């Protein structure tokens, strides 16, 4: 269908561009201006580009103008927009949509429908490290309460994202992931999973098997009780 | 530059009638915008193509209007699939504002949270660090409060929380602050209460424990 | 146990009402330079496998007409 395919998901630290591959398909080039918008996890969009696809109008938006650059390549109709002198600000996931072109011979849009499907930039100056998961997995039983909890302390890792699985995917009653909020100390973010186990569960280990791919780290853990 | 504003800032609604949602702008847009469906980790998907007119396989229930200035989204057959994230963005002036976000919950009753307070491991202790986490864990809404407590001693900006999405199953929700220190101000104390101010708890609910307890 | 803070002597100790008298060693009543109230300790050294099993010692100091019984347990 009409259709974009970005590539790729990629993090710079403050370095050179991120330059995004946003492959048009299914509908034809040179009558639909492709633009470009930003939006930070949990925040609002950001417009920030739109070339007209032949005589590329290149309409950079403020703030930014300048560390842009957006290209057309209508051979295989896929587009491009770079960034100059990155930074921590552009921690956001870039989509790529077509406004349509403002031209004479173009069809009305206004819409942004070939939805691109977005990709992950976080301009990042960590490195890639495995998790340093701290857990407490006890046997319920920690004062007195019936349906004591228990969760893993994913702790320390870089980039996106962890894979948590409690004893490799079975216990998935009570999983509530805790999603990958970033530290200010090394710009490792922090994650956890827990699950709500019973008093009457005390002789059963959890096992939080925490997979981190793009370090391709593995971790499994478990805690007891002290006598 | 012209600023939208939805003047619904979030809207939690059990599924139901009408879920009308509402933007406005900064000047006369003039039926020249659009709405969106950001679903949580997804890309947005267009909703409403120029303030009515219902885009392109939109099911039934997904009017709206507007001319020129305040703009409505009617979510009138709420069908709660449609719980996302949504967004005017006018498109006739440069540059191109986006709305505010229009997160839809939904509204079960006010819970409490189940409060969990968890001591770093030995393992930290290994690491010379310490991070103290204190659960909440299936409560409505996300309104809620933790104080930390370090023999007694009002603390924050050690502590980073961490919010979950608002589950399918039971709708509930999840914090978990996470009192990060230094093992050496670990060592200074004992009791490491969580002070929990949440609407679903009648009080301000304190989990505590002392170093070496458990 | 810990025989704490007496006077005046002596305190009578036993385990169990007398039952455990294996490992038994009644240390006398050194005495406090704090108050003058001595102290002393019996002790017994019971195995790995009486985990299930409490002992008490049955402290009875009749000079002020005082009888104590203990145990202590683990911490989880």
């Amino acid at each position: 269908e009409v259709q974009l395919v970005q590539s790729g998901a990629e993090v710079k630290k403050p370095g050179a561009s991120v330059k995004v591959s946003c492959k048009a398909s299914g509908y034809t080039f040179f009558k639909y201006g492709i633009s470009w918008v930003r939006q930070a996890p949990g925040q609002g969009l950001e417009w920030m580009g739109s070339i007209s696809p032949y005589t590329g109008e290149t309409h950079y938006a403020q703030k930014l103008q300048g560390r842009v650059t957006m290209t057309t390549d209508t051979s295989t109709s896929t587009a491009y927009m770079e960034l100059r002198s990155l930074r921590s600000d552009d921690t956001a996931v870039y989509y790529c949509a077509r406004e349509g072109a403002y031209g004479y011979r173009s069809p009305y849009q206004n819409w942004f429908d070939p939805w691109g499907q977005g990709t992950l930039v976080t301009v990042s100056s960590a490195s890639t490290k495995g998790p340093s998961v701290f857990p407490l997995a006890p046997c319920s039983r920690s004062t007195s309460e019936s349906t004591a909890a228990l969760g893993c302390l994913v702790k320390d890792y870089f980039p996106e994202p962890v894979t948590v699985s409690w004893n490799s995917g079975a216990l998935t009653s009570g999983v509530h992931t805790f999603p990958a909020v970033l530290q200010s100390s090394g710009l490792y973010s922090l994650s956890s999973v827990v699950t709500v186990p019973s008093s009457s569960l005390g002789t059963k280990t959890y096992t939080c098997n925490v997979d981190h791919k793009p370090s391709n780290t593995k971790v499994d853990k478990r805690v007891e009780s002290k006598y | 530059e012209i600023v939208m504003t939805q003047s619904p800032a979030t809207l939690s609604l059990s599924p139901g009638e009408r879920a009308t949602l509402s933007c406005r702008a900064s000047q006369s847009v003039s039926s020249y915008l659009a709405w969106y469906q950001q679903k949580p980790g997804q890309a947005p998907r267009l909703l409403i193509y120029d303030a009515s007119n219902r885009a392109t396989g939109i099911p039934a229930r997904f009017s709206g209007s507007g001319s020129g200035t305040d703009f409505t989204l009617t979510i009138s057959s709420l069908e709660p699939e449609d719980f996302a994230v949504y967004y005017c963005q006018q498109h006739s002036l440069l540059p191109r504002t986006f709305g505010g976000g229009t997160k839809v919950e939904i509204k079960r009753t006010v819970a409490a949270p189940s409060v969990f307070i968890f001591p770093p491991s030995d393992e930290q202790l290994k690491s010379g660090t310490a991070s103290v986490v204190c659960l909440l864990n299936n409560f409505y809404p996300r309104e809620a409060k933790v104080q930390w407590k370090v023999d007694n001693a009002l603390q924050s900006g050690n502590s980073q929380e961490s919010v979950t999405e608002q589950d399918s199953k039971d709708s509930t929700y999840s914090l978990s602050s996470t009192l990060t220190l230094s093992k050496a101000d670990y060592e200074k104390h004992k009791v490491y209460a969580c002070e929990v101010t949440h609407q679903g708890l009648s009080s301000p609910v304190t989990k505590s424990f002392n170093r070496g307890e458990c």
